[PDB]
């Protein structure tokens, strides 16, 4: 179980629950829609481990920030931290 | 060693795309030309210094730096037309 928390306008995030089927970029990109009808997304943000923001536009860069999190996660379970969800930013 | 992470700058975006070892400069300017289509000057970043990396030789050396930090999960380049 992943979920994908994407920022919404004025103090919001919708979280996404998704389950295990291949997770895609265009999957995210037309969930994303449907949470932001009145919105253009065709990428979207996530914040690496330097607080960078790191913008999204492929599979295979979605591959690399679901390592990453996956990674993060792991090492919360470890060392005692409350796991958090992956936290998107909707980009025009 | 798990796959080098390289967040690439260029135009005020950051683009992380992770690289099987061993590393080959060949394909980090390969993949730079189809993301951001065309082929781009790779500058190794640590804060107010960088280096162009030119060859493998460099690459490797930037890499040696990565493995060797007790900090660092990613190589930090910034593009910039030749």
């Amino acid at each position: 179980v992943l979920v994908i928390r994407i920022k919404i306008p004025n103090s919001g995030a919708v979280d996404w629950t998704v389950h295990s089927p291949q997770l895609l970029f265009r999957d995210v990109l037309d969930v994303i829609g449907q949470v932001l009808p009145e919105a253009t997304t065709t990428a979207f943000e996530y914040e690496d481990e330097d607080g960078d923001r790191i913008t999204v536009r492929s599979d295979e860069e979605m591959k690399a920030m679901l390592s990453y999190y996956y990674s993060t996660v792991m090492e919360q379970q470890v060392n005692g931290q409350l796991i958090e969800p992956l936290q998107i930013f909707p980009r025009a | 060693q798990s796959d080098v992470r390289i967040k690439f700058e260029h135009n005020g975006e950051r683009r992380i795309i992770a690289f099987s070892r061993p590393v080959k400069y060949e394909d980090v300017e390969h993949k730079v030309t189809t993301v951001f289509g065309q082929p781009l000057d790779l500058h190794y970043m640590n804060n107010e210094l960088s280096i162009l990396l030119k060859n493998q030789d460099d690459l490797d050396k930037a890499i040696d730096i990565l493995d060797r930090s007790s900090s660092m999960k990613s190589l930090r380049i910034l593009l910039l037309s030749q």
